[PDB]
């Protein structure tokens, strides 16, 4: 009661073209970052343009909780690029009451980490895996956010 | 605990009270006439001691210490990464137990963990009936480390293998894992040194630390103490006379590497060792960066004139290529002038990188995928290629590197934008003659011909595609005609919408006949293709129909915004043109005043469309990074966008360490 | 290792293949009906377990965890630093063996190791009558630790303490030294646990790690790993949801402090422990400062849309005063902007500083001052007073701390210039009541009375004295003019000479008759009269009266320079008067043309007096640091060489992160 | 022989009123830092050029050894300054020959020892000592050097 102040989140991953539940549950780390950069890859053009606004842009994120699933694991035991949706709860600083839920979804993702822990001491499971934000030419992609608290 | 053996290589007495048996040895070493007074037996004993001490790096003592010169030389075949000579050497009949020990270490290094346990069993069973416990103890450590490696590998295979690898992989047979579990279920490590004969425990106290995990622990505590010391030193900006904190770090680093490798113990390929190596190297490069920009007040020139900048060698290249992680590399290079540090003796690093390329080609060409060796080598090769941009590389070497990178590397860990960025930074330091241009041409031909059907969907981490691939070629080469895609276009009749469009973005790389043929049956006025038509200026200036399509898209976007606001949804897209309308209206590309009807839809749209009435509190400071230089020039001429951006620069420049913001403030706004 | 217990109190299955009786106990905790399903014996054991666990804060298990608020409290009187309560508590008659152990720990905290060692021997002797094992092991470790304290203390007393103090203060009879040396001759603590009967190791195996030195090594390595993770997320603009890698650091710091404080263990007073708190705390402030200022697009504040702000509390201040140093506080101040952080719990802080002040007053009021306590109290008092900069002081509290620091603090650990620095350091965040005026006044009075001697020098490492105390008094309020203080310091029938040097010292607090006596007692002219009077009242608007003096000084420095050139000895001459003279020349304060005869001998003089013919390759970045404000703007109005200073400032600002460089470059030059 | 690059230094102590001498054969760390920084007021008043530049000057040093010298240490065993005279050499990068010696002398030094070096394990001695640059009210003092390399 003195000073820690904790909260909670909730993490979900889906798959395209099927209602499959193959992923973990509850992110201990839930580290999130956004990266936007530019370089001299176009250091020269034929002039009189409008612009391109390249901006690269990139999103990274990781979790570790294990015990992902067993039934769908069995069914897959015998490339849609996966689908991720997020659930978080926001509180009003004036009232500290349960009133808003934050919805976050990324259509294209890629969990790409080292396939080697190589640690001397026994761990408590939790195979931490990072994720990346893909892209296609079609439209949208990255982030679609829905805001609750229609009170 | 009678003497200290400092990292420099000197000797300091600790607890002796009688005769100094240690210092008399170096007294005999320095003296020559008194050398001959020993008998032949004692003479050969002293010669053995002399060669042992000289090879192990001890030189002299503090009272005789002057300007010392230490060095490191590793003959282990694993470190140099010549896997070919290892697979040549394994094909040889061993003669003694030590040869078997080296072979087992090799198979462990080559990733053939399976029979490595079998060879460990052989060396364990054939070694009992002899008086040399070093091999036996080392075999114990190696077999335990291998067993732990198998267990963790199986755990991560059945954990996330099916999703990261695409299909589940079972490299390890069931009977082998069952037997190893049955025989390993009751093995403890804390009692190996205690429960094994007396003679080992007296004569070989020098091998105790390898029992528990405390050897890395006692290395890391000193390493962390040095990290704190060096950080405090850069904060204070003091000087270090005599030996400094970085040379002792580097010397202990090299000594640990050499001992951990040469005596052929497997623990060199694990995460904790990776952290040790990584934090040591990161400290070294960071301090090398910091010492470059020392202010020098009144003292530096007198002592350190013509600054002896740190020279990065192949010994300093292979480690970085081996253990670092790409995330860690992009973490480190954002705080240092990584380009500035010199690179000496490029020949051996060149042969190293060429070796990586050739064995990569050999491995991926073969149908046999050794997944076990495959796991821990991707990061090695990626780090090697990442750091390969910081060295001039031979033309034949450049050809091999590019032909391996573009062709044989998997799409799994190499996105198209990823591969492009990698090759671009590689070519930053080296020229672009016909060779590497030819490999890029072969690659774009290959990827174009692979996309002929109706289901070859393409993905990229940045949506970069072959557009900028061709743009680079046009930026280096001028009259590149591309007879191959010219023929492909000549063979493109119809009903290839994906194939037509994808190559349509490669228009400047085509021939005049090819582009004339492609102009027909072309996607007429798709809005995204309007943006793509004026990407570089294909359709040079705006036509009224383009403005009508723009307003059509604006109406669709505004009704979508109304729907989203009714549903309380906010969307973020990579194809956000919202800024772009405001930008082109700002620089008079479009004279239509209908843009003001959509004020309040997008924050950047509001910022650019209406300079006079924009809410400057909604100005995100991350927007300026994605603007052109002449956009920044024109942004400093308008009075509306002037009074606030100066203050924004003023506050971020003291509330942030991002140097690009400082460059924007300094070069343009002042 | 059956289950792995988290720092937040949650538990997760680690080595359980049967019934998870943590889960059963947790579901029994929340079920009152099932609790009632136990008889009186089991109900009593259950409620004792509940009290014990809630004392350790075992809340629940992972999957049912929502929001948890673990409490932090330290009851140990030593942590609160109530020393009088300690003396009263020990003064009482002994009651129980736990009481004996606690009072021995109390003697250790107050420092009287001589008697506490004998008390530890007495309890280790008398323990057998009660058959308790934990007391035995804790007494052994305490004896080991206290022996280390004694031996290192006596060795540094023989080695360095004599030089520090000037008198060989031996705090022990040689008989006790002989006793302690004889009793412990060949004891290595590694087997201390290994030798205590088996029933203990089946009961108290947990306390094993305290034996060897690894008791700090384990947490040190883990903290270093957390620091690595924190720095990894540092420069990425990270937003970690929920329990981020930072809260765990503070949690671990608190639990380690509770473990090493509440059980009465003496390992508090060493460097190895202090490293843990200093690093964890520095990381806390670092990430707090980072969290203060960042940039977000839309969702950055959406995640964890609140911040604790690292609201510092009384516990944090006790940590501040206990486990840092003046230098470490200095790099904290240089790194982070502590001035912005919010001060919480504004009440117990004045109790703390009042306790420290009264401890100092009683320690240094009577002739009885114990060097034993002087060993350890100095650092804590220094840290508390030095950091008291940002406290919101209370009238009585501010008065108490000020006369405590001026009057009773030892003069060996701080010189007058540093007291002068520290008082402004206190007055920065608050005002100057009449109370402070009176106290600082009386300090000036009796201190001026203190140094009047024959062979005394009153040396200082900062060069600032009580005249500057009066200067700050006037700068806040000059209405008070010196009352009778100048009279009592002004009674001189010629008499000696040093009082004359401290007479012109206090010029702007003197009587009119006092300055008349000054004029009668020699005029205003001296080599140091420059930075005495031109420092306070004359300063400018006329100084040709010292033209002969500046000419003579130039002649002296000229012969000095020509001798240096002839010989090659260089020199230095820190109090660079020619610097002030060149500043006078630049600031129109000197119109004479003979200063051009002195060009080519001093770097700053050449830069100042010869704008046309000063080479610019001899640039110095240290001059960019300090500068001035109003004459900096004057020289920023330059025309001929306006760009060179701007260019060198640009080069330093791009290559250095120093914010003051940025302030100098941007405020006036821009 | 490959790459280490090491050197040495000499440190000589002395107290006034006689030619007493302590010395350290080496100084391993020897942290040297000169700090010049300014202060906060806004006295202003237009007819007052500040010309401050806050020269002040404070110097930090570091010395380690195992020698306190035996002659008078035993005499005191059973406040006249502690001046230090650093000794060292310099080299010419073009020739790398011994031609120059550098002398650093300070005439006002007060040792500043921190009295809580007390540690957990037996170390290799190294009683780290730090000093501080003191100054009287007369003139000059501290920074004075002697330069060799006449040729």
């Amino acid at each position: 009661m003195k000073t820690v102040i904790q909260d909670t989140a909730d993490v979900y991953f889906k798959r395209k073209s099927d209602g499959k539940l193959v992923f973990t549950a509850e992110a201990q780390t839930a580290s999130f970052s956004q990266a936007i950069s530019e370089e001299k890859l176009r250091g020269g053009i034929g002039n009189k343009p409008l612009y391109i606004l390249k901006s690269e842009k990139e999103i990274n994120l990781t979790v570790k909780n294990a015990f992902f699933d067993l039934e769908w694991l069995a069914m897959t035991q015998g490339s849609e690029r996966y689908e991720v949706e997020y659930r978080t709860i926001a509180y009003n600083p004036d009232t500290e009451e349960v009133y808003s839920d934050i919805y976050i979804q990324f259509p294209n993702v890629s969990p790409s980490g080292e396939f080697e822990m190589s640690l001397e001491n026994g761990n408590a499971l939790a195979p931490e895996i990072k994720f990346e934000a893909l892209a296609d030419t079609d439209t949208d992609e990255m982030a679609v956010v829905i805001e609750a608290s229609r009170d | 605990y009678d003497y200290h053996f400092e990292v420099n290589g000197t000797v300091v007495r600790h607890k002796n009270k009688g005769f100094g048996y240690m210092e008399r040895f170096f007294e005999l070493k320095e003296s020559c006439d008194e050398r001959s007074k020993l008998s032949k037996k004692q003479y050969e004993r002293f010669n053995a001691l002399f060669n042992f001490f000289e090879k192990n790096g001890v030189i002299c003592m503090a009272k005789d210490a002057g300007t010392l010169n230490t060095s490191i030389e590793i003959n282990s075949l694993a470190y140099h990464g010549k896997y070919d000579v290892m697979k040549k050497f394994i094909e040889e009949q061993s003669v003694s137990i030590e040869d078997d020990y080296k072979k087992a270490f090799f198979l462990a290094c080559l990733g053939r963990w399976e029979e490595s346990y079998d060879l460990y069993s052989n060396i364990i069973l054939n070694s009992i009936d002899e008086s040399n416990g070093c091999v036996y103890y080392l075999s114990q450590i190696n077999r335990y480390r291998i067993y732990q490696s198998i267990t963790q590998a199986v755990t991560q295979f059945n954990g996330l293998g099916l999703l990261t690898f695409g299909r589940h992989y079972k490299p390890f047979t069931d009977e082998f894992l069952a037997r190893i579990e049955r025989e390993m279920t009751n093995f403890n490590i804390d009692d190996l040194f205690n429960g094994m004969p007396f003679e080992f425990q007296k004569k070989y106290k020098i091998l105790e630390f390898l029992s528990d995990n405390q050897f890395l622990y006692d290395d890391t505590v000193k390493l962390f103490e040095l990290t704190n010391k060096v950080r405090s030193e850069m904060s204070e900006g003091s000087y270090s006379f005599g030996m400094s904190s970085d040379i002792v770090v580097l010397l202990r680093l090299y000594d640990n590497l050499r001992f951990l490798y040469e005596n052929c113990l497997w623990s060199v390929s694990f995460h904790e060792f990776h952290q040790y190596i990584r934090n040591s190297m990161s400290l070294l490069i960071e301090k090398a960066e910091y010492e470059r920009t020392r202010d020098i007040d009144e003292l530096g020139f007198s002592f350190f004139g013509k600054k002896s900048g740190f020279f990065m060698e192949y010994y300093d290249f292979v480690n970085i290529s081996r253990h670092f992680k790409i995330d860690d590399i992009k973490n480190l290079e954002r705080s240092c002038s990584i380009d500035k540090i010199r690179f000496g003796e490029q020949e051996k690093i060149e042969e190293y990188l060429v070796g990586i390329a050739e064995e990569i080609t050999k491995q991926f060409s073969a149908n046999g995928m050794n997944v076990v060796f495959y796991t821990q080598f991707i990061s090695e090769a990626k780090a090697a290629l990442y750091f390969a941009k910081y060295v001039k590389l031979s033309e034949e070497g450049l050809g091999k590197i590019v032909k391996a990178l573009l062709f044989y590397f998997p799409e799994r860990d190499l996105d198209i934008g990823k591969r492009y960025v990698w090759l671009e930074r590689l070519t930053k330091c080296n020229e672009l003659p016909k060779s590497i241009i030819s490999i890029i041409d072969d690659f774009l031909v290959l990827q174009a011909e692979k996309h002929i059907d109706q289901n070859y969907s393409e993905v990229s981490s940045n949506g970069l595609y072959s557009r900028d691939y061709g743009a680079l070629i046009k930026h280096f080469e001028k009259n590149f005609i591309s007879k191959r895609l010219s023929e492909i276009t000549l063979c493109l009749t119809q009903d290839k919408q994906k194939q037509i469009d994808f190559l349509f973005k490669l228009l400047p790389l085509l021939s005049t006949n090819a582009k004339s043929h492609l102009l027909s049956f072309k996607s007429v006025e798709n809005i995204n293709d309007l943006m793509n038509g004026i990407r570089i200026g294909l359709i040079d200036e705006f036509t009224p129909e383009h403005e009508e399509l723009i307003i059509e898209y604006l109406e669709t976007r505004k009704v979508n915004y109304i729907v989203e606001k009714e549903k309380g949804i906010q969307t973020f897209s990579s194809n956000d043109y919202m800024s772009t309308f405001g930008i082109w209206y700002f620089l008079e590309e479009i004279n239509n005043s209908k843009m003001e009807e959509f004020i309040g839809m997008d924050d950047q749209y509001d910022f650019f469309v209406d300079p006079e009435n924009f809410d400057y509190k909604k100005f995100i400071p991350s927007w300026l990074k994605n603007y052109n230089d002449k956009l920044l020039g024109k942004i400093a001429g308008n009075k509306h966008m002037k009074h606030h951006v100066i203050e924004v620069l003023k506050e971020r420049v003291k509330n942030s360490n991002d140097k690009r913001y400082l460059e924007i403030l300094m070069n343009y706004f002042i």
